[PDB]
């Protein structure tokens, strides 16, 4: 049966400013079943305080989630995103980047 | 506002 | 401008695990205002906007009522699927139903819906003269013979115009600050060497809301779609939304290219040059 792949997009609320109060986000989208698993990484480690939105979908039926987490961005702090679905053979790493 | 259904199946 | 109500519908089996997982979740415009989950612990519909949160306990009530009802349909209808498609007892199935409505900057009605899927595919569809549906194959054929004669549609459609319009019409008053407000995007450009022979120019929109939104680069005025790079419009989390476009610039042609902006918030559609 159907199965799409979810779209990842790794980012902050805010420009990010080191030393500032900020929130994480990692927005995952277009993915079909709802079955999903999403990490945020801190310098490799899973981030433990991780909200996410409620399940909901888009015209076309494809699934979309928000996770997200406060953080307080710096120079040498390094973030990412973990996501595993059935249509990834290997959980997919996105590197988050200030710039972008 | 949800809609109020009987209801009705598939 | 135009405004809409949606109420979103997920309904998931877990052969040999009990009950199916059922999500429900409704919006005006691109700001979620209430849920219910199967798997929490309250059973009730909840808040998830500060301007529907003093609305009565008979509010919520009935919203909770009316919900633990629509779980009940989806359950059951995941069976009968099941039956439909011969498929089997040990497989996880989706059921997916919306309905609400759409209404121009005058607050009339517009549009309804209602449509359901099985699988992420369609497989029941309301027509937009909420008085015919479209069904694909046999079984959902099946399904419209019984909503021909129970005359669903009649009922739809009289929540559709009726109710659903009228609701939507009160939560655009009671949250008019947050409903009712436009935020223009907030724009900035970035320059990031990739090389010494190429450069990323990146177009920034952020903190606007609605989430609609046009953005385009262009080169000597001629449009650069396939060299864009434009990613999804992404919700920033406070309930903004925001949105780039780059594309990769040879050196010294940086005055060629203009990103264009246009937004519900902006009077006139933004033109920005790296100078």
């Amino acid at each position: 049966m159907i199965q799409r792949t979810p779209k990842i997009q790794v980012y902050s609320r805010h420009p990010a400013e080191n030393g500032k109060s900020n929130f994480l986000n990692c927005y995952v989208s277009g993915f079909h079943p709802s079955d999903i698993e999403v990490d945020l990484l801190k310098n490799g480690e899973r981030i433990e305080k991780v909200e996410h939105s409620d399940l909901s979908f888009s015209k076309d039926w494809s699934f979309y989630l928000l996770y997200y987490t406060e953080f307080t961005p710096t120079e040498k702090d390094e973030y990412a995103c973990r996501v595993n679905h059935v249509t990834l053979s290997q959980p997919k790493i996105v590197k988050w980047d200030r710039d972008m | 506002k949800l809609y109020q259904n009987p209801t009705t199946y598939i | 401008g135009s405004h809409s109500m949606r109420y979103f519908f997920t309904s998931v089996s877990r052969p040999g695990r009990g009950e199916p997982r059922f999500i429900a979740v409704g919006y005006v415009d691109d700001t979620q205002f209430v849920r219910f989950d199967s798997d929490a612990a309250s059973q009730r519909m909840e808040p998830r906007a500060p301007w529907i949160e003093q609305e009565g306990p008979e509010y919520w009530d009935g919203e909770t009522r009316k919900v633990k009802a629509h779980s009940q349909t989806h359950r059951v209808d995941l069976g009968t699927l099941r039956g439909y498609y011969n498929q089997s007892e040990a497989g996880s199935h989706t059921v997916q139903r919306m309905y609400g409505c759409d209404v121009g900057s005058d607050w009339r009605f517009l549009r309804g819906y209602h449509q359901y899927a099985y699988d992420g595919k369609d497989y029941i569809a309301l027509k937009e003269d909420l008085r015919s549906w479209t069904a694909a194959d046999m079984a959902a054929q099946t399904t419209k013979h019984k909503w021909e004669a129970a005359h669903v549609a009649e009922q739809l459609r009289a929540y559709l115009e009726g109710t659903c319009v009228e609701w939507l019409r009160r939560y655009l008053e009671n949250g008019k600050e947050t409903l009712q407000r436009t935020d223009a995007p907030k724009t900035h450009m970035t320059h990031h060497a990739v090389s010494d022979h190429e450069a990323t120019l990146r177009c920034w929109a952020l903190s606007f809301y609605p989430a609609e939104i046009t953005l385009t680069w262009q080169r000597d005025g001629e449009d650069q779609t396939q060299d864009t790079e434009l990613v999804e419009t992404r919700p920033a989390g406070d309930g903004t939304f925001q949105k780039w476009a780059a594309v990769v610039v040879p050196s010294g042609q940086e005055q060629r290219y203009t990103c264009h902006v246009q937004h519900e918030g902006l009077p006139k559609p933004l033109t920005l040059r790296w100078e």
